[PDB]
């Protein structure tokens, strides 16, 4: 962590990925005080879509 | 890149321009309705046909509107439905042949909401008269800078084409795909100026107006149509009620009874 960082570059500049673990959902219960991650979570996707509208 | 010129009230309006976000994606022109008059005899096969007629059809322009937001999309289309239908018919042409015009009506088209701020739309105008005609008439001079004229117009590339003549026999090019005969509602004016009683021969046609009365050179004979009229009077009266007619291609004219004749022919092409 030293020797003026020769050969380990320890300097944070981005994470340049993220575990999957590290994000989870969550829902808020009925009466919507409290948040609650879903237990046991082991696969997440989520998935966002646009139209196209063809004006050839 | 495509547009549509509207004339109406005397003035031109292109419809990209006059909308923003209303771009014309293409423009089409049915084929002309041709029908003839079938006549059947019981017994017999087929028909006989009759005088064929040429019905009205439609030109067509696909568009779509792309608005800001919502209430701007709205404004938008209340006011092409306001631009587009008006009382009276107006003039239509687009820019892949601009020197062809139509008279047109037009006809009911609803939006097609794609999205929220976007909209498809089919615009389709009624041309009733069954054929369309040049955007400039015969008096209009065959010139670069008038921006009137284009290929495709029948113009003939082989001699000159002028419609004004100083003497007593000549000949007179229509360059449209119909004979122009005013009886069927057709744009046709003569102006004539010369010295004695007139009588003009269309002798391609075979057609003869004759005029009975001396005439001066200060005064100007008008046809317009089927009307003869001399300093706007009319004189109905005084000749043999025929009317010339305008052949395809070329018609042979004589000029008897009258001197130093000034002719000028006023009518536009009829293309189809």
């Amino acid at each position: 962590a030293f020797e003026e960082n020769l050969y380990c570059d320890y300097t944070p500049g981005a994470a340049k990925a993220v575990a999957g673990k590290d994000v989870i959902l969550a829902v808020f219960n009925a009466a919507g005080d409290k948040l609650l991650a879903v237990a046991g979570q082991q696969g997440l996707t989520v998935n966002r879509s646009k139209d196209s509208i063809e004006i050839t | 890149m495509s547009d549509l010129f509207l004339e109406l009230n005397g003035k031109v309006h292109s419809l990209s321009e006059t909308f923003p976000g209303l771009s014309v994606q293409e423009v089409s022109r049915q084929s002309p309705q041709l029908s003839m008059e079938t006549a059947e005899i019981a017994g017999t096969d087929g028909v006989i046909p009759g005088m064929t007629q040429f019905k009205p059809f439609i030109f067509s322009a696909k568009c779509n509107l792309q608005a800001l937001d919502i209430p701007d999309y709205h404004l938008a289309v209340r006011e092409i439905y306001e631009f587009l239908f008006q009382r009276d018919s107006y003039y239509i042409w687009s820019d892949q042949m601009p020197g062809i015009r139509y008279e047109v009506h037009p006809k009911p088209v609803d939006f097609s909401r794609e999205s929220d701020r976007v909209g498809l739309l089919t615009i389709e105008f009624d041309v009733f008269k069954g054929y369309a005609e040049s955007r400039g008439t015969s008096l209009d001079p065959m010139t670069f800078e008038v921006d009137l004229w284009q290929m495709g117009m029948n113009l003939s590339n082989r001699d000159d084409l002028f419609y004004v003549f100083r003497e007593n026999t000549f000949r007179v090019y229509n360059a449209g795909s119909d004979r122009v005969n005013p009886l069927m509602r057709h744009e046709l004016d003569i102006a004539m100026t010369a010295n004695g009683t007139p009588t003009i021969h269309n002798l391609t046609t075979g057609e003869s107006f004759e005029y009975r009365k001396e005439l001066q050179k200060t005064d100007v004979l008008l046809l317009n149509n089927i009307y003869p009229l001399v300093n706007n009077r009319r004189v109905g009266k005084d000749t043999n009620h025929g009317i010339i007619t305008l052949e395809k291609g070329w018609n042979d004219f004589e000029i008897k009874g009258v001197t130093d004749v000034t002719i000028a022919f006023n009518f536009p092409f009829i293309y189809r």
